[PDB]
């Protein structure tokens, strides 16, 4: 599952009138610009286009679009096209159009006008859907990729980018998301009831047959999801264990960990309901002491990174696709270098199986330098200011 | 890692007698995925000895 | 005036049992380390001396306080000492401690013990206060700084560093807190209610007087005694009628003299605040994108059987274009912007002494805002130290803001928080060449 | 170098008033804000006027009857100066 193509028109600080595109390299795409060009705000339409959502605080006022002010319109359309390539390897587009009405004493509409996700094959394209709740379900689907982490850990925005680190209650609800345990609960509650259902309206052996059926299938999704989580959490852990010990500097913190703690329900109608509080844990020597509310700058920043690729090598369908927006921020020397080997030591094992797509956005000259060279990226993409103000893409080959 | 692949291996033991339990997998995955209310149940309706649950397997 | 030294015991990455101390030097402080040192802390003990608040998020557990898990004791004790002096330049001693106890279960309990503020004169110590709430008042007093701007932009914190880009309710209740206005509208309903029981009685008053006047003309006509007690009543009936009216006309205008003074006051500081944003922006900030930046602010009156609301915003400018900057704004955008504004705050706002504490100015900028922010505060060293009004801190781990910093000002040293064997945080200064 | 208790004298020298003393009253309002205490405006008004009636039923009957505004304009700026002493 690749992505292959990005074209931007009228959000943010890019105009209304041409359209600028970003080509994802294969395995590292750098984008690198001053404050204020214009990066972040391709994650952002990268985020949108397959998740169907706005990044958090830009919601309404047409915030999200260029403002209409500027430019003397009444109206400002933004469309978002992605060209993306399924798990399958057939070739897909999704584009996305909104619109951004002015009214007069000032106030603002804002509308998302059309949604359309075509297949491209042979010499001919097919619309599989003009529906945008479609939209999103299926280009989760196609990625191979759950829409909760494309949200969560694959597009993760810089302003969410710590929320690995969050009060216990926002944690919970993030992996609670990222677990789909509530549409398990609920399923499994909803065959019961169906059995119970059938129960009631009692071939003598077909009903014999079923009470049987039913007990094994109810008792496997009970069993299957809590083997899920369990599985799912001790390979995560491993992965966050072995990423902070090679990068994280410093001696203060040997390693860190996610607990997870249960409630459980006992039933024998209803089988055995799991509830999963979750908890960032510090070790240091022989002690384990909650994160939050004790850690650095520099420690939320780097353990939330960490948490975040773990998180995406377990969870997602092996596809190295992850965007990762001025991961540097707060980061001593030593760190910076170390968060660029453990990157590189990251492509490099993973390179190998062939699909790897890492987006990398920066601002900083030490960091920039020990991933450019030595990868195979051939080129780059640099984000600057045009004179109208309007933000452009400009490819450079290091070569020169 | 799969979370019907843990669904499927339960069944590895003990057969789920009068329902081929690899429909089943699937069905519950449509059902929780493709989300449609009946199908489950209506699979099951239409399922309507240890042969034929073979021959059910077979099919799929 | 000057922040002295700080003194910490048994607080956050520092051990139990050996303090660390910090001596605050003028006009330029710079704290370095590796990420986790210890840096921040130093920060937010300041903090909790002179307001007496621990950290966000640092509220339960013990978590500003060093685990006791740690050290093999069941109990730590915090003790954080601030020798600070007034504006008249007399020094003080704020102690406050803080012990973190492990239960036989899970749980741990914080408790707050005794807090001395002391009094160096002479050769002796005289204790000023032995009691907490007293303390938090006192400290700010002495220094002649709010306590609500002293936790607002002085000593703001690190995670908090980024408040004036905060949604527009939470950036509302920031800048009520600052302007206590408030205080401001409790004290205008409490002089009304004044007003209207004086002109109650001020009625009952006055027709007790025309009775008591019908009074004194019977008696002038009959004229003994009882005539005398008649023009007494009168005479005192008439004197409180004429007090209240003059009552009610100076608790009016008092009234409005508060809210004239109030609103005046709000609009003189914002005028003067907006001014040095603009200066400092486009002095500091590299891009083209914005010339500069304005805080607006709006006021709304509501009617009730009187108050001033107000709302603010902050806003873009470039090319004419009126633009807020929430939701809009870029995140080294929003770290500069938000460094200047509370820079711009303190020196408005707080009683001028140029107390700051900026940790990590540099994050999310790059390297021309990084060269650039460095000069402005370079700049800001060489016009303010002649007089001998500033102390500015910096807490960071870049080297080239490091470097535009350190050398040329009037700082023969600095403060670097490394680890020690133990993993216990200390405070080495290393001298300058 | 400007602050409302500043600002709300220069507003009562443009419209002075003619029974309350200026400068306890805007330290009044300061204490009530600084000190946090409810009744110390109250607690001031009321002596105010306590001590001005006591002034005014003192003064003889001639004296009373051609005016009283004026004495309590004596009696207020006395209290002015007694504040700055
Ligand atoms: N709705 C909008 N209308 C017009 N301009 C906008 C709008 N939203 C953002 N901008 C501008 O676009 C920029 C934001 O784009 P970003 O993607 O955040 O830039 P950036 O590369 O991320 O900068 P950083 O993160 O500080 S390195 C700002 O400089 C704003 O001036
Ligand atoms: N309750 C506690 N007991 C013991 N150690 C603690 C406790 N809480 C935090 N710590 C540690 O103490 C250190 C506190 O460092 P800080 O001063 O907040 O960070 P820092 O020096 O600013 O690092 P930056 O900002 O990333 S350069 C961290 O390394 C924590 O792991
Ligand atoms: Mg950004
Ligand atoms: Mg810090």
């Amino acid at each position: 599952s690749k992505i292959e193509k990005l074209s931007i028109l009228g959000v943010r600080s890019f105009g209304p009138h041409h359209p600028e595109t970003i080509a994802f390299n294969t395995p590292l795409t750098l984008i690198v610009g001053y404050n204020g060009s214009g990066k972040t705000t391709v994650i952002e339409c990268l985020k949108y286009a397959t998740t169907g959502e706005l990044p958090p605080n830009s919601t309404r006022n047409g915030a999200f679009i260029h403002d209409p002010d500027l430019v003397g319109e009444k109206e400002v359309r933004a469309q978002v096209k992605l060209s993306f390539r399924s798990t399958i390897g057939e070739s897909y587009v999704v584009t996305r159009n909104i619109q951004l009405l002015v009214q007069r004493n000032n106030k603002r509409t804002q509308k998302t006008l059309e949604g359309s996700l075509l297949l491209r094959n042979n010499g001919e394209r097919t619309v599989i859907s003009t529906r945008v709740a479609e939209l999103d379900k299926l280009v989760s689907e196609k990625l191979g990729v759950p829409p909760a982490i494309l949200d969560a850990v694959i597009f993760c925005h810089q302003d969410d980018s710590l929320w690995p680190m969050s009060e216990p209650a926002a944690l919970k609800k993030r992996f609670d998301e990222i677990f789909e345990a509530q549409k398990y609960t609920k399923v499994i509650e909803n065959i019961r009831l169906l059995k119970k259902k059938k129960g009631d309206e009692l071939k003598v052996e077909t009903t014999k047959a079923a009470i049987e059926d039913l007990g094994r299938g109810m008792a496997a999704v009970d069993h299957a999801i809590m083997q899920y989580h369990s599985k799912m959490m001790e390979q995560i852990n491993r992965t966050i264990a072995e990423l902070w010990q090679s990068t994280y500097q410093g001696t203060d913190i040997d390693t860190i960990q996610i607990r997870s703690d249960v409630e459980s329900t006992t039933s024998s109608d209803s089988g055995t309901r799991r509830n999963y509080n979750y908890r960032v844990s510090m070790v240091k020597g022989d002690t384990e002491m909650d994160m939050r509310g004790r850690c650095s700058a520099g420690q939320k920043v780097l353990a939330s990174i960490i948490i975040r690729l773990a998180l995406a090598e377990s969870f997602c369908a092996n596809c190295g696709l992850i965007a990762l927006d001025e991961p540097t921020t707060n980061l001593d020397s030593d760190n910076i270098r170390s968060l660029a080997e453990s990157l590189h030591g990251i492509i490099k094992a993973r390179q190998a199986q062939g699909n790897l797509q890492l987006i990398v956005i920066t601002h900083d000259e030490e960091f920039l330098k020990y991933m450019q060279c030595s990868d195979f990226c051939d080129d780059f993409y640099r984000v600057k200011r045009d004179e109208k103000q309007n933000s452009v893409i400009v490819r450079e080959s290091i070569t020169r | 890692i799969s979370v019907d692949a843990l669904v499927q291996e339960f069944f590895a033991q003990q057969s789920l007698k009068i329902l081929p339990q690899a429909p089943f997998g699937d069905a519950v995955n449509q059902f929780v995925s493709k989300d449609d209310k009946h199908a489950v149940e209506m699979f099951v309706m239409d399922s309507l000895i240890e042969d034929f649950r073979k021959v059910m397997e077979k099919n799929f």
